[PDB]
């Protein structure tokens, strides 16, 4: 029944006594349930460290990953090109999904093609899906570029994207001259940070690896930011914010903040902002390039190195103190510029803010997981707010990562009760929140469900979420934050501390009882 | 806008189009006619997507792992293959559920075999079996496993058939290959069959020697409701309600013995015809129990299809039945009134997968709302048989509508509410235009029966009467 | 007892069974205290309507206000002024008070001296308080200008500023050039809002009143803004940044945000920035003059009407998207600028987090409180979000002030169900979120305890704060936040939407009983 | 530094002042000498504050409501007068107790008359009555009110006098008046005094004639210990321990009641001599009460303090006070063995009210910290000639400290440490000086007793040795 004044959505409207009656009939009757007591008793079993030693013997299994699959990065790094469509040959129903996820994470439009193979191609191949698709997409969408990743099934039949896109080419489906970058990026190799490499190393290759006989190293005054898979579009403005405030030449390459953040204005636009064919073919001009999450940007470093002959420096994610101090002190070095009195005063605006909240923050207890940049610079800024991150998780990460990680914690005494786990998934994170209980977790919105679980055991027990990485699809507007530079340390200190006195409001409002500490003034 | 300006309209909105893409989307477009029967006169469907034009639709393991298995509650359903699919399609469906999730259910959880290299150049059918004993171990409480292929299994030759007969021997448990490869058919629905075929040749029959389930003359089952938002159980309560006995609910908060009790009913009520004809049709050739499709959408056709539903029956369900629409009458009433003033004569358009297109028009109908334009991601011609009926003269029906085409047509037609997914919800809000999403509910529901009807008119009303609408144009410009 | 690893502090230290023990003995020996039963009893009373009814009917006694006492205002004011320290003369006690509440909401210094009068000033006035007071201060703390404001000792007693300060420079202690405005701000008038304004008139007239014959209207090409009691860095930072984009000349008079946030540097740095004196000597020169909290700036309006010749233009608070549109507006037509792309651009960015988050927003029924235009600019963007403001409090406000905002409610259907309420205080407010309960309130610090109360009802009554406004004592670094502009309004509709889903997913976190409900994507 | 270096940086800082300020503060400045007990050969106290030299002082009435009054749980305290003093003072002090805040128990709350223009002109008498009935009609579990005075009541020759007796009488009511505006005295001190004498006038005699309690050998009463996170409480639990029974709590967590019945122990412990000395020397004369001073900060000064505390009762309590010992040594021994290394050697400045500037240096040592320099607000010569043998040969001592002093000391001695107020707090990490709020707590403690010590070190530590000191430097400067 609904009160026409009072509607009731799923909650409450299920609790009502009819609703819970005709449910505990259908399970009594249909269900074969297990009993409640076993559901209990295998429910506290999971919390165990036997379980939990079980749980890290899987070989085959994988529960809750904390990664995704490379054409979700292709995608990505190929919106943040001027009027450039991503193209994803193989198989329609990916692109379905990868439009959906960003579109969940941005609560924007997220513009992406298939050439739409079926099975049938198994025979031949999608050569023809290929000359149609580009065809058909570029008279359709009308991109300036068409930037090409593939799915798992054109990967394992073999398609040869290079030949394909050039037969295109030759037989008039698309004109000679119109910018078809490139990069097979299969689901079964990385995760999703390297797709976003292969098809950034693509899209360079493309612009210049024929044109480089009239390129000089330092030419045009600039230096080249390459931002990698990234989805705050704060971090991409903050970059460019302290580059302007600097007077520093730069072009970043990959910039999607346009088109990820669109007006309301009345109307759609498919295309907005992004880097500029003129800046690619320009790219190799610069001072030196810039890798801002370096862990997943080694085959473009590469190309950089070897074929662009910049001299990449070996340089941190800028997330923290330490890092974006060393970032802003390199760019100075390269550019010559100084680092002007507004950065220093936002610096030491970020210290007082550590003064200020040091005594909230020091020892508390950190889970956490996300991409291997990410997870590294918030390691690293944990151990300089005296946080300790005990339970590290990179599903994603890689043995050399990982021992980059293990010396970061050495540098500190906040690291000496923290592990490095790499390959391991939220089904295991989950048994070590129960194991080696922290004060919270720093995740995305997978988290929340290890929070339930942890509030079923008891209240005691339960380890509340911090959302900050990707997706983010529980919360609103979130990705409009910022974790990069002074200004993301700052916001990231503001989170962690008012999630901190938020918990302890919870844990003292109870009248007569824990009230005795609830502070007016913490 | 007349029958000739919506011809006009498509012919337009075709220019754009290379030729060969042109004289297929073409087929794919129609102004109703009322009148007409049979749709293969005027529209063509369940046809492959033309490459590069951004189709909406989704692939086979969406239709058989996201909609028909994975809402099964007591199994664990493992998306077979590398990372992506599982991860994407993880907890996106709102296909609702009681249970303990982690210990006796599963629904939210994502369970995957992640291949590496490894695993496509020798085969992952060693990894299948390895993983079946992990699961069994961390997870003892799982009442069945199903095998949701990715890809890359069939491209790749692995035999996950065999693994399942031979693991499922083993453990004296039902584990269930499913052949639903996204390079399978052209859409969601190829999946839906699949795995329809899936429960047939591995579940449904289980029990078939089986004598000891005290049956009744009231005994149904609801054929193909998801529970969307508790969508199944705003329905069930009805049924209920009207003297019937629900022993399952295919799929959504669905469990596999009521999955295995359903041979024993005597009646399959069928709300998605699209995904779960295949599994109504089998039924009754093999058990004889008849299967009729209904409709819960608003309270106009949710009293049609409970009086049809209670005429199937004896004359003690038809008094209850009378009963039911008695209790509910001045509900929905309330809700007519309240909000029929705020909607009447508004305009939407929409367009969704395989059902909901033409099932809640009624629905918008009985606030006063008019449906100007609809179409489907997947629907076959006998969809669109059903849909003429239901649209008004001289509406545009679209068949897998492509990005520009959806964009174009809203442009001319201007309606005031759109009802689509996810992937179209920001296009038009940009546009100004109110939009609900008709899928997801836009996390709200449920939808169906009495109680969902006054959650749907909030819903249209909050959003198609919003104050941020009179809001996009800066009083300068 | 204490475990050396795990050291407890208060919470939960005395939760241990000894304390407990302890505590319960100290009760029942000697506390004669009410029995449980009775404290039930009378607590389930304070609940009620009828309790309401009587707690209305109150018109001598005033129970946990919401608001303070004119000094204040004039300190904050003062503080915005370049080298100018803050001078109130009368009683030292007020001092210590006025800087530590600053000091608790800004986790900064604040800077502030008294003359400590004393009983003997009873006889013969506090003369010789400012003489020694104006020279000492001057000596030892090197302000350039000392802004004079009195306790409520000095006001009772009738001491005259200006004579006692004409005096001090005819004898000697300061120089005659020196600067030292002054203002009478007596705390049994009005609040700390009157206490700003004040002060603000007292230093426009003390830079221009004798120097007008020179002046001429809109001959500096600038527009004065005047931003009245502030406490949030973002807001004065904002309306700066958006007149700057704007390209429009302008002069914030009073700004405090630099000697607000000084930054960790390793010196303490006195004053920072602030209003010149220049500015305010030229201020008449404007074209016009703008008050961003007018229902505060009444006496400095007429000032500024009748000496300035300014034609003060009717503008409300720039809060939410209909007033940021009026304030951009008029400012355009003032200053001949048009609004520029970027803001036109921001305010879409606005509309497009509305649009995206307009039904998680719609019908949530809110009680809060404030200062008269901070309440109101709050009502009306929650108007605009579709949300229901139905208990507003502003102690301090007025009969005019009622009856705008109670036309502002008649304006929208949204506002059917609220009333508005002044001269009442927050145990006025903690029934009528008891007896007419809405899902949030939203106000300052001191609401935490009206929570408490809700929650011991029980947690299906409990009604979350949502701290927006001044002080926040018990959160870190919300003063840095923004309420002003299309950033303030992206910033509480941000902070709005996620308490509501937050709150959800708490009523939605219970395994198998309402997680049914516990969506991954909202 | 020497002697002289002190000495002439004094001098030096006293440079800043005109002659009036000069020679005044030059009187309230001074180099330890350990050899001396008359105080008044070296320093001057309790006297005004110089104009415009931003004293760290409050007023009597935080002595008497802020700091006497405010604690006790289940009176109610007006605030009467205008609305700031009640307002800055609201749940500002962490004097924690166990109630059922707004029903039995009233601390957080702020009561006040909230005076008006009418009030200043026509008196606020006539409106104290009327608050009065409307508190008794709200509050009807409150066991008494008082009446705390702000600076206008005096001033226009208001007669709270009267009015509480007239309304104590009608009511059956304890009604305190509290003459405490903020222009009497020079400080927080008088306050203290004035709040001693209206306990004496108003409650403490009221059971005189009333023998019904029944008292042990064993009865105390804890003196000045307003329970700042717990104190009183991690303090009371060790004289229970020993076998003492706490009749009482002055003021923190404290009842009417237990107020009352004080008269009836055998030996008051003070612990704020400042603040209740003199209510304790008005026990010893009317009740013949003894009181001795003990001190709870760390564990040489609470082992101290429990011995000579049991030494003036039996053999029994002598005996509990060594067990009580011999089971907190390895609790505490802990706690050094952790952190003494951790702070071995650096050094402290401190600035505090009336007590904590001497009473906390034990614990300091038993971390091997060296207090260099202290000072008190509000102290009189008495506490002075208490700090001399405290403190170190050489250090600094500072009167009614000015914030120029505070700072320019600083910058000079470059302690390690700075343990003060929330006016000072700021400023000092500014400079780069790790700081503690030593009012506060900084919202940490219990730091009395051996579980306060735990605390204590852990918090010193924390900001001592925190990461963010070595960061205040940009690396390009
Ligand atoms: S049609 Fe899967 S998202 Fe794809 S690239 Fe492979 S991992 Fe990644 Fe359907 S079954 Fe899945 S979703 Fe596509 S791959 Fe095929
Ligand atoms: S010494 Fe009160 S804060 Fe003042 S101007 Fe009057 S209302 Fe406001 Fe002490 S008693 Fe109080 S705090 Fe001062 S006034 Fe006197
Ligand atoms: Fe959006
Ligand atoms: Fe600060």
């Amino acid at each position: 029944s609904q009160q026409v004044d009072k509607i009731k959505a799923s909650y409450p409207l299920f609790l009502d006594q009819d609703y819970k009656d005709m449910l505990a009939k259908k399970r009594d009757g249909f269900e074969e349930k297990y009993p409640q007591d076993k559901i209990d008793e295998v429910f506290q079993w999971t919390t165990t460290k036997e379980y939990q030693e079980l749980n890290f013997q899987r070989e085959a299994l994988t529960v809750n990953p904390a990664k995704a699959c490379q054409p979700l990065g292709a995608v990505l790094c190929a919106l943040g090109f001027e009027k450039t469509m991503p193209y994803v040959h193989g198989s329609q129903g990916c692109v379905a999904y990868f439009r959906s996820y960003f579109n969940r994470h941005f609560r924007e439009p997220v513009s992406c093609v298939s050439d739409s193979m079926t099975e049938d191609a198994a025979v031949f191949g999608g050569q023809q899906n290929m000359k149609d698709g580009l065809q058909n997409c570029k008279a359709t969408y009308k991109p300036d570029m068409i930037a090409v990743s593939t799915t798992c099934m054109a990967e394992v039949i073999g398609d040869d994207l290079n030949a394909f896109i050039n037969n295109s080419k030759k037989e008039g489906f698309i004109p000679d001259e119109f910018p078809v970058p490139f990069a097979h990026t299969p689901s079964f190799v990385g995760s999703h940070v390297t797709g976003w490499d292969n098809m950034f190393e693509g899209i360079a290759r493309y612009f210049t690896l024929k044109s480089m006989d009239d390129k000089v190293v330092g030419s045009n005054k600039k230096i080249n930011i390459v931002p990698g898979f990234e989805t705050y579009l704060g971090n991409f403005r903050v970059i460019k914010r302290m580059l302007s405030e600097m007077g520093v030449g730069y072009s970043l390459l990959s910039d999607p903040e346009e088109v990820l953040d669109t007006p309301a204005d009345g109307q759609f636009r498919m295309y907005a902002g992004g880097t500029t064919q003129e800046e690619m073919k320009d790219a190799p001009n610069a001072l030196n390039t810039v890798l801002l999450q370096p862990w997943h940007l080694e085959k473009t470093k590469k190309f950089v190195e070897g074929t662009w002959k910049h001299e990449v420096p070996k340089l941190n994610i800028p997330m923290g103190l330490d890092w974006t101090d060393e970032f802003l002190m390199k760019v100075s070095e390269i550019s010559g510029q100084p680092i002007p009195a507004s950065l220093t005063k936002e610096r030491g605006r970020l210290v007082d803010m550590m003064t200020d909240s040091h005594t909230w923050l020091h020892g508390k207890r950190f889970a956490l997981w996300g991409d291997p940049d990410f997870v590294m610079g918030l390691v690293k800024f944990l151990l300089e707010l005296g946080c300790e991150p005990v339970h590290i998780l990179c599903h994603n990460g890689n043995k050399r990562w990982k021992k980059a990680v293990d010396a970061i914690l050495a540098a500190s005494p906040y690291g000496k009760n923290a592990t490095v786990y790499i390959g391991k998934d939220l089904w295991h994170l989950r048994s070590l929140v129960f194991t080696d209980k922290p004060d919270f977790m720093i995740g995305n919105s997978y988290g929340k469900f290890i929070q339930r679980d942890t509030l079923h055991k008891g209240k005691e027990f339960e380890v509340p979420l911090i959302r900050i990485g990707f997706p983010i699809f529980d919360r609103h507007h979130l990705h409009r934050s910022t974790t990069l530079g002074y200004e993301g340390a700052m916001q990231i200190l503001t989170t962690l501390v008012n999630s901190i006195l938020e918990r302890l409001d919870e844990e003292t409002r109870g009248m007569q009882a824990t009230d005795y500490n609830h502070d007016l003034v913490r | 806008m007349s029958r000739e300006e919506v011809e006009s309209l498509i012919q337009e909105v075709l220019e754009v189009y290379p030729e060969k893409a042109r004289k297929d989307r073409n087929k794919h477009l129609a102004v109703n006619d009322p009148a007409v029967t049979q749709s293969k006169k005027c529209i063509i469907s369940n046809k492959k997507s033309q490459p590069g034009l951004m189709t909406i639709r989704g692939c086979a393991y969406a239709g058989s792992k996201g909609v028909v298995w994975g809402p099964i509650k007591d199994m664990i359903h493992i998306s077979h293959g590398p990372v992506g699919c599982g991860q994407y399609s993880r907890a996106g469906r709102r296909n609702y559920y009681i249970g303990t999730t982690g210990v006796n259910a599963f629904v939210t959880m994502n369970f995957t075999s992640d291949f590496q290299e490894k695993d496509i150049v020798f085969g992952g059918d060693k990894k299948l079996a390895k993983l079946i004993d992990e699961v069994e171990t961390l997870f003892p409480l799982n009442k069945g496993i199903s095998v949701q292929s990715e890809c890359p299994i069939g491209l790749i030759g692995d035999d996950i058939e065999s693994v399942s007969k031979v693991k499922g021997a083993e453990l004296s448990k039902t584990i269930v290959p499913v052949r639903c490869e996204g390079f399978r058919g052209v859409s969601q629905s190829l999946g839906h069959h699949i795995a329809n075929d899936a429960v047939r040749d591995w579940v449904l029959g289980k029990r078939d020697e089986d004598t000891t389930f005290a049956s009744t003359p009231y005994d149904v089952a609801i054929i193909g409701d998801y529970n969307i938002g508790g969508d199944a159980w705003s329905s069930r309560i009805l049924l209920e309600e009207m003297g019937l006995r629900c022993v399952a609910q295919w799929s959504g908060d669905g469990s596999i013995s009521e999955i295995e009790l359903t041979p024993k009913v005597k009646l399959n009520l069928v709300h998605c015809y699209r995904s779960m004809n295949y599994i109504s049709r089998h039924m009754e050739e093999k058990y004889g129990i008849p299967w009729m499709e209904y409709n819960f959408f608003g309270p106009t056709k949710t009293i049609e299809s409970l009086r049809a539903i209670a005429a199937k029956f004896d004359e003690s369900i038809q008094k209850k039945c009378e009963e039911v629409i008695a209790k509910y009458k001045p509900e929905w009433e309330a809700v007519v009134a309240k909000y029929r003033p705020r909607l009447e004569g508004k305009r939407v358009m929409l367009y969704i997968g395989g059902l909901r297109p033409r099932h809640v028009i009624g629905a918008y109908e009985d606030l006063g709302m008019e449906v100007v334009g609809t179409g489907y991601e997947f629907a076959h011609n006998d969809d669109y048989d059903r849909t003429m009926k239901e649209m008004g003269d001289s509406t545009l029906l679209y068949d897998d509508v492509t990005g520009y085409e959806f964009e174009e047509f809203v442009k001319r037609i201007k309606p005031d509410l759109i009802g689509s997914g996810i992937k179209e919800k920001f296009i038009f809000q940009k546009m100004g235009i109110p939009f609900r999403q008709m899928h997801s509910w836009d996390y709200s529901g449920p939808y169906h029966g009495f109680d969902g009807f006054a959650i749907f008119a909030r819903d249209m009303d909050m959003t198609l009467n919003n104050p941020c609408w009179k809001k996009l144009q800066a009083p300068w410009e």
